[PDB]
């Protein structure tokens, strides 16, 4: 129950201290996927709540069995975390410098072809940073490091913690998970921000396919300023 | 038992072998829900049938064009040729004609046997029992497919789906190789028979 | 045991099928209101009858003119044509006469069997026993149609689907006049001349 | 049920009650003068009904002129009709001061009668008016007189529908009050009619807002 | 003007003042400062939806102080630099 605890409780909790952080997001009181027009039928009788970020939106007959539901929850969480990382990493280099510094290539969907250029990939356009020029070496390092990471994920489980919420000392240095109630509220926040990032990534793909870049079409067009 | 795709490994629990050609190949677990298997087998049947048709239409006319007895143009440019009718009009005509077939297919997969009666003359019908197998005079002219199967039907079904999968791979191969190489499949075949090592994926790029 | 508009499709609970033409076709769930079904059936009857009347009044003149018997102008410019009477005067006469007629119809619909008696001559006594089918000498002189049970069903089904056909046909004719500057039968002739190069996609 | 604290005197019986009273103007502890708790709801309803009339009538002529129902000589904005002669003026059958005198006479009759009914609830239906005193006895709540004239169609026959109608009246009235304030401010800043302002915000929303119109 | 230095200074001043208001880094309606500048807790009969106790009065006060500080900083920087 570290110093970060009771600090999140006073400030970062999304509900008043008298009210618990359960009811607005769990149980029969969930906002549901059609707002005030949801009607009892559109909520499946097995999507009863009791899990983070469900709005009773199963239009196709997916889930309906606990194993499928739990699995799909796990891939949703993983895609969401990776999408948060992807969106923030796609928007950071363009924000820091939108100019085409030869070794930089700020555009997110054009940095792949930067490795084949003579200038290579120069982190922050600094000539002495990495300065990679070989795609095969990057391939090999990706394969080795991510194979080790995922093998540790799906084989080196402590056999006592959740596969996707390990917690513990190493994954929760600040000890946010001291209280189960705030833990569930934080899980709800994580799921919702992850879904927002996933839609941001999909829209980024589509708008890169149609229009040029991210800053332009947000400052060049649709926000004439 | 049955010959698995991967020897020495347990097959997925949802594949009992009853379905034709069950090789126990579900690495990604996309068939964990029993009700999904029926839709997936129907979809794979439809793609495999249309893929066998497409493979025949992309290979036999081109092979006979190579033989010289036929003058069939390259299939990649077939849609850009001049025809006596508007291609978009042809599209809408085939759409309208096939809408009835698609409605029949949807109705029978949702509810088997509900479209098994000829509307104009109710006497005419089809003899099929399994979902997606009508039999009858219209769809089974030779009466093949309604037989007491101790070992009869299953082998035919298995070789049918095997040929379907092979044709699926063949048609995507043809599309991909035409995209990669601006030449017909027969040109690539002649190149690989002349010198397989010299002509390959790396040969073009 | 009643055929549905869609095979293997469950009919709505309120769509019993007893009424003629009820084939369980209500995708929008519009007629679920208890007080709406009678209004829907009466409105469909009126719509189909006037639509088929207009279908005759549109198709017969153009067909006769293109055959050669008559030499009448088209419908989509007849309103702007030389007439003895002013157009507004005619329209006011029309709205007044229709006000009387529909007023009678509305009084029949709201109050069943309340306006079957002629005021001036109370010795007429319209014979119609069902709403929307007043019968009587003025509207049903010969007396056809009225018979035993299950006899009315087939003929009323004929009426409603004939009115549906005419109504969709007249919508098509108006769409033609909006998209092409010629009568629909002339468009039939054009579709016959080059069928594979004359359709909706040709000059959309 | 919204806005600020439940002030312990705004229990919720009033139509449109949401416990919004940051300044505590309706606290019944010291409640003399015009700050009486029985006067403020009535005054809110009255400026609200007059604001509904004013908003509708200040936006109507310009819209009608754009559609074409009325002659374009009468499609002038609301401030170019005679309220402010220095800005614009229109010539009617009488000069605006005779019109003001006649208006004050008629509204004096109506308003002094309404006031006497508020202060003496049973009155205005006792002395002999020109035959109309029979229908002019307000029943119960001063803000809702009713009768064969003020409610001559018969809405709100049951209590619940009447509550819904009262709530609807309060909200449309508050909305119209804010709309009239907007009319005034936008007239000062832009010098054109509110409908023209709406069309300007619709045509180029980013370059036709309050931030652009800081220079007049 | 949106990317201008004045806009950045004003938005930064207002945001920092609001941040110091909502989190207990500055006095507010529900958090009184003593003679020693200690920020003891004070109970006011103002209801707010913010779980930390930040009210509309605090929003107005912090925005006003932020606009004031921003204007002062902008004018001083323009006069010196
Ligand atoms: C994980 C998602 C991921 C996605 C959606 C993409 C998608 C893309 N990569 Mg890419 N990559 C991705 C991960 C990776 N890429 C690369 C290595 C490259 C290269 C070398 C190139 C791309 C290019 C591209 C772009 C054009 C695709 C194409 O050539 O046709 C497109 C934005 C090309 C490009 O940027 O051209 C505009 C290009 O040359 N990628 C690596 C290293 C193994 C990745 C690691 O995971
Ligand atoms: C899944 C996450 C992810 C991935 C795959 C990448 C991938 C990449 N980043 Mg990146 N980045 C990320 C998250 C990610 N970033 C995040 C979260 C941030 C914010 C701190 C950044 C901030 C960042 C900067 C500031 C720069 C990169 C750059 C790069 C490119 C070369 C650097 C390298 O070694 O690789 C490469 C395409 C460099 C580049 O040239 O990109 C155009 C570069 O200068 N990244
Ligand atoms: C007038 C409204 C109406 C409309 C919009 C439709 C529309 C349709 N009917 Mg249909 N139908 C109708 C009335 C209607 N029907 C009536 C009155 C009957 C007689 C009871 C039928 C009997 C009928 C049969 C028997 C079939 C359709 C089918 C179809 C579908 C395929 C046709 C197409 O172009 O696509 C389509 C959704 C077909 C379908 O998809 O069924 C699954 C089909 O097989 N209809
Ligand atoms: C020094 C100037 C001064 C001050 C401090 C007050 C103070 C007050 N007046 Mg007041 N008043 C003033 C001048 C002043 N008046 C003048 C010049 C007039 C004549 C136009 C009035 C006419 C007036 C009326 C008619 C009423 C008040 C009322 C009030 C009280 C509440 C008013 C409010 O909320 O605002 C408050 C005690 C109200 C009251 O007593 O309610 C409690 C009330 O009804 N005042
Ligand atoms: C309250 C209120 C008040 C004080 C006015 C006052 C006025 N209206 Mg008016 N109006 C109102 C409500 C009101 N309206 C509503 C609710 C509607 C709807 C209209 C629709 C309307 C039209 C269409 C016109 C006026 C006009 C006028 C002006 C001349 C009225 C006349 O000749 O008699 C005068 C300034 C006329 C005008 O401005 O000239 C004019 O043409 N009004
Ligand atoms: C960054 C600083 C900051 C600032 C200036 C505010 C300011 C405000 N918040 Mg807030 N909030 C913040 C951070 C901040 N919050 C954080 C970090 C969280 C997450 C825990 C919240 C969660 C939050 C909720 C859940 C609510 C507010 C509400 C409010 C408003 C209360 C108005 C009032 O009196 O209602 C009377 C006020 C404008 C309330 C409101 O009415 O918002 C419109 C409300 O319901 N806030
Ligand atoms: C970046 C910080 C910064 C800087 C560089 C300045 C710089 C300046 N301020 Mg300033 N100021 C600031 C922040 C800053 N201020 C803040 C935060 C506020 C609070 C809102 C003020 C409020 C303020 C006022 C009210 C005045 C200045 C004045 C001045 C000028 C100095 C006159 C002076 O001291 O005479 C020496 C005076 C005496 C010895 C007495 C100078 C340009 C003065 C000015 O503009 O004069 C032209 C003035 O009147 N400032
Ligand atoms: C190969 C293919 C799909 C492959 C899918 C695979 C491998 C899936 C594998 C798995 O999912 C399983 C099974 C089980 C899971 O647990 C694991 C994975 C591994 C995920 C589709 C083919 C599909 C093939 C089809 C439908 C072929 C169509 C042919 C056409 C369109 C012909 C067109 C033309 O007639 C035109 C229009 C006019 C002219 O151009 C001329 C021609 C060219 C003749
Ligand atoms: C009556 C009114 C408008 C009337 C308009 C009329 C008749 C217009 C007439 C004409 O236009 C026409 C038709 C045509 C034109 O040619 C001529 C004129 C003659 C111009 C507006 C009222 C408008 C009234 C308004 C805007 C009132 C606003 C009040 C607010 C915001 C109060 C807030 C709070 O009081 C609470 C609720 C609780 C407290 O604790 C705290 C605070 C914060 C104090
Ligand atoms: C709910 C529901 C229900 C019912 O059933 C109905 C339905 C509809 C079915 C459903 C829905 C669903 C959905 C919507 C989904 C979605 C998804 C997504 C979007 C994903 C993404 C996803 C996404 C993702 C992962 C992403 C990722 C990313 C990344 C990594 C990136 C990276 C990068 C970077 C940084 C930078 C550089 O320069 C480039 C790169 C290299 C590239
Ligand atoms: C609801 C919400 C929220 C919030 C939001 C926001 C966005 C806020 C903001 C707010 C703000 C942002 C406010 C502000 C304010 C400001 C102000 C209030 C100002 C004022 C100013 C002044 C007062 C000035 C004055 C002056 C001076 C002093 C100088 C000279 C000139 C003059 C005189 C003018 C939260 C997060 C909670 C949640 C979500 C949603």
């Amino acid at each position: 129950m570290t110093g970060i605890a009771e600090w999140y409780k006073v400030y970062g909790k999304s509900v008043a201290p008298d009210q618990d952080a359960r009811a607005p997001y769990y149980g029969p009181n969930r906002p549901l996927w059609k707002g005030p027009f949801t009607k009892p039928k559109d909520v499946p009788e097995y999507l009863k709540g009791e899990y983070p970020g469900d709005y009773g939106c199963d239009i196709f007959k997916l889930a309906r069995l606990p194993a499928n539901y739990a699995r799909l929850r796990t891939q949703e969480l993983m895609n969401g975390r990776w999408a948060m990382l992807g969106i923030t990493g796609c928007l950071t280099p363009e924000l820091i410098n939108s100019n085409s510094t030869p070794g930089f290539e700020p555009v997110w969907f054009n940095t792949g072809a930067q490795i084949f250029s003579d200038a290579g990939i120069d982190y922050l356009g600094v000539p002495g940073f990495i300065n990679a020029h070989s795609l095969f070496a990057v391939i090999v390092v990706q394969a080795l490091l991510m194979g080790l990471a995922e093998y540790a994920r799906i084989k080196f489980v402590p056999e006592g913690a959740d596969p996707f919420y390990p917690g513990g000392k190493t994954f929760d240095p600040l000890g946010f998970s001291s209280d189960p109630e705030i833990l569930a509220e934080l899980k709800v926040k994580e799921i919702k921000n992850g879904r927002l990032a996933m839609m941001a990534m999909a829209g980024l793909f589509a708008q890169g396919a149609v229009t040029g870049v991210s800053p332009l079409q947000n400052l060049h067009d649709w926000l004439h300023l | 038992d049955r010959p698995l795709w991967f020897p020495g490994s347990k097959a997925p629990e949802w594949l009992d072998g009853s379905l034709p050609g069950d090789f126990g190949f579900d690495p990604l677990g996309l068939g964990s829900d029993p009700e999904l298997l029926k839709w997936f087998v129907q979809a794979e049947l439809v793609h495999c049938r249309w893929a066998m048709l497409g493979a025949a239409g992309i290979f036999i006319p081109e092979a006979l064009t190579k033989a010289g007895i036929l003058n069939t143009p390259s299939w990649n440019v077939a849609g850009d040729q001049q025809y006596f009718a508007d291609p978009t009009t042809l599209f809408v005509i085939e759409l309208i004609l096939f809408a009835w077939a698609e409605g029949r297919r949807w109705a029978d997969i949702v509810n088997p046997g509900c479209v098994n009666v000829d509307p104009v003359f109710p006497n005419n019908k089809l003899t099929g029992t399994d979902v997606g197998y009508p039999g009858g005079l219209w769809f089974d002219p030779l009466g093949w497919g309604q037989t007491k199967d101790a070992k009869k039907l299953k082998e035919l079904r298995t070789k049918e789906i095997k040929n379907g999968r092979l044709a699926m791979l063949a048609v995507l191969g043809a599309v991909v190789q035409a995209n990669y190489t601006h030449t017909g499949p027969i040109d690539n075949l002649l190149a690989h028979l002349a010198d397989p090592g010299h002509n390959t994926i790396f040969a073009l790029s | 045991d009643r055929p549905l508009w869609l095979p293997g499709s469950e009919a709505p609970k309120w769509l019993d099928g007893s009424l003629p033409g009820d084939y369980g076709f209500d995708p929008l769930d519009l007629a679920a209101e208890p007080g709406r079904l009678n209004w829907m059936v009466q409105a469909e009857l009126v719509h189909c009858r006037w639509a088929m009347l207009g279908a005759a009044g549109i198709f017969i003149p153009e067909l006769l003119t293109k055959i050669g018997i008559l030499n009448t102008p088209s419908w989509y410019k007849a309103g702007d044509a030389t007439y003895f009477a002013d157009q507004g005067t005619l329209f006011i006469v029309e709205l007044l006469l229709m006000a009387w007629a529909e007023s009678r119809r509305w009084a029949d619909i709201a109050r069943p069997g309340s306006v079957n008696t002629d005021p001036i001559f109370p010795n007429n006594k319209l014979t119609g026993t069902d709403v929307g089918y007043p019968g009587g000498l003025w509207f049903d002189p010969l007396g056809w149609g009225s018979g035993s049970e299950d006899k009315l069903k087939e003929i009323r089904t004929k009426e409603v689907k004939n009115g549906r056909l005419a109504m969709l046909a007249v919508l098509g004719a108006f769409v033609q006049a909006n998209v092409t500057h010629v009568g629909p039968i002339d468009n039939l002739f054009a579709h016959l001349a080059d069928p594979y190069h004359t359709t909706i996609l040709q000059s959309l | 049920f919204a806005s600020k604290q439940s002030l312990s005197y705004l229990d919720g019986t009033l139509p449109g009650d949401y416990g919004f009273d940051p300044l505590g103007l309706m606290d019944p502890e010291g409640a003399g003068g015009f700050i009486d708790p029985q006067w403020l709801p009535y005054a809110e309803i009255i400026n609200g009904r007059f604001a509904m009339l004013g908003a509708a009538g200040a936006i109507a002529p310009e819209v009608l002129g754009r559609i074409g129902l009325i002659p374009q000589e009468t499609a002038i904005p609301w401030f170019q009709s005679g309220v402010i002669p220095p800005v614009g003026n229109y010539s009617y059958w009488a000069d605006p001061y005779t019109l003001f005198v006649l208006e004050m006479a008629l509204m004096g009759f109506a308003e002094h009668r309404r006031a006497q009914d508020y202060y003496k609830p049973g009155s205005m239906g006792k002395q002999y008016f020109l035959g109309l005193e029979k229908f002019l006895g307000g029943s119960g709540n001063p803000a809702y007189p009713g009768g064969p004239i003020f409610n001559f169609l018969g809405f709100g026959k049951n209590e619940k529908e009447l509550q819904e109608l009262k709530v609807k009246e309060v909200k449309n009235g508050r909305l119209a009050m804010m709309a009239v304030l907007g009319y005034f401010t936008q007239a000062i800043f832009t010098g054109v009619g509110p409908f023209q302002n709406l069309l300007d915000h619709l045509a180029d929303p980013v370059h036709n807002n309050v931030l652009t119109n800081l220079k007049i | 003007y949106i990317g201008s230095s004045t806009n950045l200074i004003m938005v930064a001043s207002t945001t920092l003042m609001l941040f110091a208001g909502r989190f207990g880094l500055a006095p507010s309606a529900n958090r009184k400062s003593t003679a020693g500048l200690k920020l003891v807790d004070r109970d006011s009969g103002l209801q707010t939806g913010d779980p930390a106790g930040f009210t509309a009065t605090d929003t107005l006060a912090c925005g006003a102080l932020g606009h004031v500080i921003g204007v002062g900083i902008v004018l001083g920087l323009k006069a010196t630099a």
